[PDB]
């Protein structure tokens, strides 16, 4: 029916109205203090008043660090922007890692804008261009104006254009009897399609036929747009959508990230502030989640020390699973979690404890009832023994071969013999390492 | 204007100083560090005089002891019209610009050129626009009546200005500003006639406005260079500007200064965590400071006897001794209980959080015992736990709950040292399973 | 349509650093670096022009100086496939010989089908009837420049941004 | 008013007509032998007969190597091309370091062109073109405040006039030699045709229409190298917007070099051009990679190479890019054998005191004698540069208490406020957690 | 007139006899008799042209004359034979690979020689009239072409007309048309019409009106290396990439096509192969990959004779961890014949300093020359070779013509060599920055 991939049994933190975490809610088992801290920073983000506040999820493997990040992402909803990231993302071959970090910082600051649009739409009735006196005079255009007759429901207008809007209009290859959509904000036009007032069954151009647009030709409509600040920086860095030379030429060069200057960010922030102060725009800060923060080298941490002190900084969530590991890019600096102490002083470390055997068993129960599999209680106890003996993830990823070996024997339930056969077929890390030690030629 | 939610340095209005450069115990959001504040005031006065150039001053001390706060206060007391570049140590390791090119751009971003120019403008409220045209539109005659609160007039317009008025459509009751020389008509909105909104302009219609323009030398370098346009200021694709244009803009700036058409405005370039630049960057720095068109470089670092990048030895503050010879060093000190208490009270006032006195004393005690920034983060964390219980004043129990939930450096490294077997060490060894 | 970001500029930089006038030598240096000291000038480097015309087989010896003094897009637009004499060092590649034959070749030909695998992939996977998935979020024109009191700035900006050619 | 940045108290090497250096002349105190050697090198440069002459001045930090190179550049005058360079700048992300080394080599060889400037400006009163669709010429009349003057014009300048939208009554600018056309604006007499108009109205030029002026143009060989080597194409007159494709620096081949050289030599043989070789100055030569040293080996054997001046502040130091090559001043023994080493000496208390006195009197500061002795004691104890850099905070603290003189108390307060390297290192060693 | 006094500009060829016996002092260079004989054998190798892909190696101490020997063989090579000189640091580029950089350095030094007959008609245009047919497909033109001595009239085709409308003439410009090939150029405007247009313009220029016979016969020999053919063939407009170095990893198939067509042109008889020498300064700092490409590319037919210079001893090779003789591995050294340049004595140093003084227009007394010879005996030779010019500058500082003992002594006192500077460093090591950066800036303990 659906598709599940190591997740989607988590719907949220599952807290009460007072912030106290229930034991089994939202697909979570245990981690009561971690879920309470995640709820506290959920209320901090929903307060929408703080900038440059960061937490660090510390713990072993298979303890629920990334699951907590998906939980806060689901608890905030899709309205607040969430930017998942990995420590290996920032090493780009087209721009420096500082610029990639700043772009991902600006990609977590959303913006809601109620934008008005001037729209001229209707069915094209006439199309008559007037020529110039000297078309080969070097300067000037070939034509002077273009008369367009637009007719919609209960309205009919005659439009006299410049050459410039007509270049974009004839770029779409419109004709007589096609309904168009002249957006007067950017000058961009859209060929809506053929009209069904004329014939339909005599075309070879796989066309679509739309009726006459309701209302008058000239319109002013309100559109609610949800953009980020990084999209504004990108759109001003590589400008497209105007009716000039560079706006054409920007859509045909190969896309490439550039080092966005700080002056452009100031100008974007100034016009965003004047949008908010007019009552038009609304600022929605979000979360930048960086999984495996220990993969970063020392220079990105050094720039993070400044970027967490900026005034439009988002809330950053880091996850690490190192005890006492030297930071990459250095030789002698030994630091907790692979995170240097000058940024660790700015963090708020949240500890994530491991699980007990009963927690393993009920996590296996939840993953069996999410993956649409029915298991016996003896096989459930055997898989709890797997989780407490080898790994939690090894017991998690052995449900589906057990189900398939049950289905190939024409059965729905899973028995202990199925788990024994799945033991015989598939190995774990410990048994593979054990067969790697007593090996003939590097097995 | 200048949007910001809450910054870590948002409480620093400026350097707290008197008329005799004497630091107050508490003023403008800065408490403590009296000698460092006096030294930064001396730095600020030397920038304000502007008679010298290319003097590097280094700020060093323990971490989380007023280092970046001093530069924030310096930039705040500098005010507008003076440039203040704030780059980090990792900001210059680019892929399209060399390290010396990035340092030269950062140097030339911090010196201003101040030009005052005068332009006539027409700004008023449009009463009525009458435009008559022929059948083919060969000639267009137009009469535009326009008014202020003090006077009104009727203007006869030629065909180009008619073409500039039907473009960017101006109706009755709108207020516009007309640049007569360039034809730039900007609609400021609508006036108070409903039956945006902005008041009708007063005084004379033709106002002679003198606008004081400031610009950086790096801005004129890309403009005078013909390989790239002005968009390289915005897309950041200047791409290794040559030096032959730099001598031209330097000589033209000297000629403008001699002729009185422009005046120089020296500024401050601030580099925080300067201990991460290479030795090549320092070798560019120590000769870039001996030029007349150079700013006052503020350097910040917290290392002590560390390895210099690109070498094998260790140097004091991560910098070689020639650059330390060219620098004057401001040393910052640590904080006592009273200074930490006043800093936390300032952060509580700035974050709109009401605190109990006993909760403030507990926060001060745990700030002394662990860290200033840990208390400065818990002071905003605990307000949400207080609002979960639905009361305004944060009590001791909320701070205790926030201290229990969110760990600090020492408790976390103690838990890590207790459970080293469950984490991944330097050899990549880990034990995930509970039993055996 | 105008960009909301306004990059103000003083007049003095434009008059004394870009526009030629009596007190500067922008035009004189432009003539010195583009005309007199150009290595493709046939009045001073006729031997080099003869060498390059023997190499490329160009019929006009003034074409290299014309190419080196015009921008790239203007060179792209009026590029005309003039005839080149066969007694020259310019050759034909193997790939150009495959490409020139298959310009007007119809289907069911060996060279035409072997040289048009991308159009066969286009019509095989029904690429002319697939809906557009992605659209950009923000679209913006290039940054406007205002100079308070200079119509030459507006004329040059309108000439560059709306080049008729 | 005036800006002083670690220099500008020096104006030259301060020698006499016999090449002997005096005690305190030209802003230089002491260093007689190095100054006389630099004067000999300056005279060798002014002889304009030798190529690839390379010297290296080596000494301790804060001894005056950059001041000596600056004095060489001041003594040579602004006519001779001078290229300051720091050995870190040769490393580039667009071209190889050796290409930048040759580019900086050819930035130090200059040319002198004696050109003319003929300018016609004024209001257009008659613009009458005649053809035979192909225009033959155009008679253009220009009017200024001192009369009018008629001009015949070629059709290319007529096409450029049509490009600039020039009508009757527009004040225009015509350069004769290059055909430059600039439209200043409409004349002020045509400002009342409309009550409100988009055109700017400039007045009549108060001088004559025809203006002739003799100029002198100074270009370098690198400028002519980069003028013929534009990969995208030639730029137009005004491009305020940038090129659509970004022009990066290119591997400028050797084939362009002798063509530019033979064009320059043909112009020199006609007597139009005058060749002035100059000075390339590289500071911190120890920062160079050994491959740049290898190219400095072969680039000093060329026929057009300038005089190369190197500076270093190192002793027995390993060369960059190597493992087991310990060599003096960071320079490999291949390059030292082609160099001439100029010794640089440290100073005593008297030279330090007089240097501090000169730096005080160039910054318009009044110091007392006892404050000067304390400044000299501080300069001997800690560093010369520390005592030089503490002069201006002393002036600030003297201006704070409304005095025009610097006393001992200001010196003590300023030495308490700011620390040198030694005191900061002593604080660094006896501190617990990272200072 | 754009060549000042270089490091070795006195050398003009190899001072040999007809029997390849080196003269003791002739053609600018002194001594090195076995090296001169071997370099003359290599000169006969290159001038014979019947061999390809041979590597030699001049190896000696510093300041001995390996690059002097190669400069002599370049000057005795003569014109129209390609000689390129690169360093070991030229190969390491950013956007361009190393092995293709040796490919370009190999193909820059082997050329082909072509010739053609040019019949130039160069004069000043008096009048061009065009006859147009009713159909307009073909147009006849009458051209009145003029020089100072005689003027004639020619008939033109339609392609002449449409090529003359481009780069438009206006009855008084000077052009040159080839009768054989139809090449069209505009030489500029004649000086007789310099005062007719009152404003000079931009796209034109003034040259003098040519004189003499209008039809001039002249053959022109072009020597083109294979690199120009590769760069031209790689692009639609390849001369810009030829003069800006933007070739960018030319493919192997166009090189194979160019090699095959050059071979068939040699078989036809249009061109003849002119080989040359590739000379590499300081070949010890090439990577081992560069050495692998060097020892493979010397077995191809279109490969020049490569000569390399090395002054290192038994040092390490870059890219590896071992040490090899001359800094070059053993699989390259057996693909070479070794040239050894030996150190000089007092007589040869005296003769070289006398030649350097005579070439630099510096006159020395006998005792000053003997003192400079003694200084070049105890120190190296280039120290004296700079001391002569410095002492000359001291000599006209003394208002004296010749260079005496006092000028040489003052120049020796003012400027230091390597050994005295090493002694001054090692006796004053506290004031100088060491390997670990420790220094004592202050003068008071
Ligand atoms: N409290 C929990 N309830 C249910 N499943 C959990 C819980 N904690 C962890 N898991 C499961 O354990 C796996 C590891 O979690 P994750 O955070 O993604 O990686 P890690 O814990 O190694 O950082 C996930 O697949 C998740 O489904
Ligand atoms: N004098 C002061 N007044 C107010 N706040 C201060 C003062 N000194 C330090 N702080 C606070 O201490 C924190 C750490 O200081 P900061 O300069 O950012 O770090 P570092 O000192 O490591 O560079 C800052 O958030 C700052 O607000
Ligand atoms: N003879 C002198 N007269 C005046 N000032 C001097 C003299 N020698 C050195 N100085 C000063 O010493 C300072 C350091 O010298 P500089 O050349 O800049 O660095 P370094 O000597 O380390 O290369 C300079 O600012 C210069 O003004
Ligand atoms: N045999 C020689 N005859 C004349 N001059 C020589 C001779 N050998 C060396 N020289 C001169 O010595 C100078 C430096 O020697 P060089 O040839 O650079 O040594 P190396 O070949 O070891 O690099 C050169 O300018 C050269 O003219």
């Amino acid at each position: 029916v659906t598709r599940t991939a190591a997740h989607t049994h988590i719907k949220g933190l599952g807290l009460d109205e007072s912030g106290v975490a229930k034991r089994v809610e939202g697909g979570f088992v245990g981690q009561i203090e971690a879920r309470e801290a995640c709820g506290v920073i959920v209320d901090l983000i929903k307060a929408k008043k703080m900038s440059g506040r960061a937490i660090l999820l510390a713990g072993g493997p298979s303890t629920g660090k990334t699951a907590l990040a998906l939980a806060i992402s689901q608890e905030l909803g899709p309205k607040v922007p969430f930017c998942p990231l990995v420590g290996s993302e920032l090493y780009s071959v087209e721009v420096k890692k500082t610029e990639t970090l700043m772009e991902n910082f600006r990609r977590a600051i959303g913006l809601r804008i109620k934008e008005t649009k001037e729209v001229y739409e209707g069915e094209v009735t006439e199309l008559t261009p007037e020529d110039a006196e000297n078309p080969l005079g070097g300067y000037g255009k070939t034509i002077s104006h273009v008369i367009v007759g637009l007719k919609s429901a209960k309205g009919t207008k005659t439009l006299r254009l410049d050459p410039t809007i007509y270049e974009s209009i004839q770029r779409e290859k419109v004709s007589i009897g096609d309904v168009i959509y002249i957006e007067a904000n950017t000058g961009a036009v859209k060929r809506v399609g053929r009209s069904d007032a004329y014939a339909t069954e005599f075309d070879l151009e796989t066309e679509e036929y739309v009726p006459l647009p309701k209302g008058e030709v000239h319109k002013k409509k309100e559109i609610v747009q949800d953009v980020t600040l990084h999209d504004l920086d990108v759109a001003n860095a590589r400008p497209q959508g105007g009716q000039d030379v560079i706006s054409m030429m920007g859509q045909l060069l190969k896309p490439k990230k550039t080092e966005i200057t700080e002056k452009l960010r100031q100008e974007v922030n100034k016009v965003v502030a004047k949008y908010i102060d007019q009552g038009v725009a609304e600022l929605i800060p979000g979360v930048l989640f960086i999984d495996e923060v220990n993969m970063l080298d020392i220079e990105i941490f050094t720039y993070l020390n400044k970027a967490l002190e900026s005034n439009i900084a988002p809330v950053v969530v880091l996850a690490s699973n190192r005890g006492m590991t030297t930071v990459r890019g250095t030789e002698d600096v030994i630091s907790p979690h692979g995170v240097p102490p000058d940024l660790i002083d700015r963090l708020l470390i949240v500890r994530t404890l491991p699980y007990d055997k009963d927690e393993i068993r009920t996590i296996i129960e939840r993953r069996a009832t999410v993956e649409r599999l029915q298991v016996e209680s003896s096989a459930l106890d055997l898989l709890a023994t797997m989780g407490t003996e080898t790994s939690l993830r090894y017991a998690l990823q052995l449900l589906a071969p057990c189900g398939i070996l049950a289905q190939t024997s024409n059965r729905k339930e899973i028995v202990v013999n199925d788990v024994n056969e799945a033991k015989l077929l598939f190995l774990d890390a410990k048994r593979s390492t054990k067969i790697l030690e007593t090996s003939a030629n590097y097995l | 204007k200048s949007l910001s939610l809450i910054a870590a340095h948002s409480h620093i209005t400026g350097l707290g100083l008197d008329e005799n450069l004497q630091p107050r115990p508490t003023s403008e959001g800065m408490v403590g560090q009296l000698q460092a504040r006096r030294a930064a005031g001396v730095i600020l006065k030397m920038v304000q005089n502007g008679t010298i150039a290319g003097r590097a001053v280094l700020v060093a001390g323990p971490p989380s002891t007023g280092k970046t706060a001093l530069a924030m206060g310096v930039s705040q007391s500098l005010g507008k019209d003076v440039p203040f570049t704030a780059i980090a140590g990792s900001e210059i390791f680019s892929l399209e610009l060399s390290k010396t090119e990035a340092l030269t751009q950062a140097f030339r971003k911090s010196i201003g050129i101040k030009i005052k120019e005068e332009t006539e403008l027409i700004e008023g409220e449009v009463v009525e626009i009458q435009i008559d045209r022929s059948i083919t539109g060969g000639h267009k005659q137009g009469k535009l009546t326009i008014k202020t609160t003090d006077m009104e007039t009727i203007y006869e317009l030629g065909n180009k200005m008619i073409d500039g008025l039907t473009k960017e459509k101006v109706l009755a009751g709108d207020v516009i500003s007309i640049d007569k020389a360039s034809g730039k008509i900007t609609k400021l909105g609508r006036s108070f006639a409903r039956s945006r909104f902005v008041q009708c302009p007063e005084g004379e219609l033709q106002k002679r406005k003198t606008v004081v323009h400031t610009v950086s030398l790096h801005e004129i370098d890309v403009i005078n260079s013909r390989t790239q346009g002005f968009l390289a200021l915005f897309t950041g694709d200047t791409g290794e500007i040559r030096s032959e244009v730099r001598d031209q803009i330097n000589t033209k700036v000297a000629e403008w200064k001699e002729e009185g058409k422009a005046e120089i405005v020296p500024g401050v370039l601030f580099i925080d965590e300067v201990h991460m630049l290479d030795i090549e960057c320092f070798s560019f720095i120590n000769r870039a400071l001996e030029d007349e068109f150079a700013p006052i470089v503020m350097m910040a670092t917290n290392r002590g006897v560390s390895k210099t990048r690109g070498t094998n030895y260790k140097s004091p503050h991560g910098l070689p001794l020639d650059l330390l010879d060219r620098s004057i060093i401001i040393t910052t000190k640590s904080y006592n209980e009273q200074e930490i208490k006043t800093i936390l009270s300032i952060r509580a006032q700035e974050e709109e959080v009401e605190l109990s006195s006993d909760a403030l004393d507990l926060l001060t005690k745990t700030g002394v015992e662990t860290s200033l920034r840990y208390s400065s983060n818990l002071i905003s964390v605990a307000q949400q736990i207080a609002m979960k219980r639905k009361n305004n004043t944060v009590e001791v129990e909320d701070v205790k709950r926030a201290y229990l939930l969110f760990l600090d450096s020492a408790r976390s490294v103690k838990y890590v040292q207790e459970n080293e077997s469950q984490y991944i060490d330097d050899q990549g060894n880990v034990q995930i399973s509970i039993a055996k | 349509s105008r960009n909301p970001i306004k990059y103000s500029l003083p007049r003095l930089i434009y008059e004394d650093l870009i526009l030629p006038n009596y007190n500067n030598d922008v035009d004189i240096a432009n003539k010195l670096k583009n005309v007199k000291f150009n290595i493709f000038n046939p009045s001073t480097n006729y031997e080099l022009c003869l060498f390059l015309s023997k190499l490329t087989g160009e019929p006009s010896l003034n074409e290299f100086f014309r190419v080196s003094t015009t921008p790239l897009l203007k060179r792209v637009i009026e590029r005309t496939n003039g005839p080149k004499n066969t007694d020259s060092l310019s050759f034909k590649t193997i790939t150009q010989e495959l490409l020139e034959v298959t310009r007007n070749a119809p289907s069911e030909g060996v060279m035409a089908s072997l040289l048009n695998v991308e159009k066969h992939a286009y019509e095989r996977e029904y690429l002319n009837c697939i809906q557009r998935g992605y659209h950009p979020n923000v679209s913006a024109p290039p940054v406007t420049i205002e100079v308070l009191g200079s119509s030459h700035v507006t004329n040059s900006i309108n000439n560059e941004l709306f080049d008729p050619l």
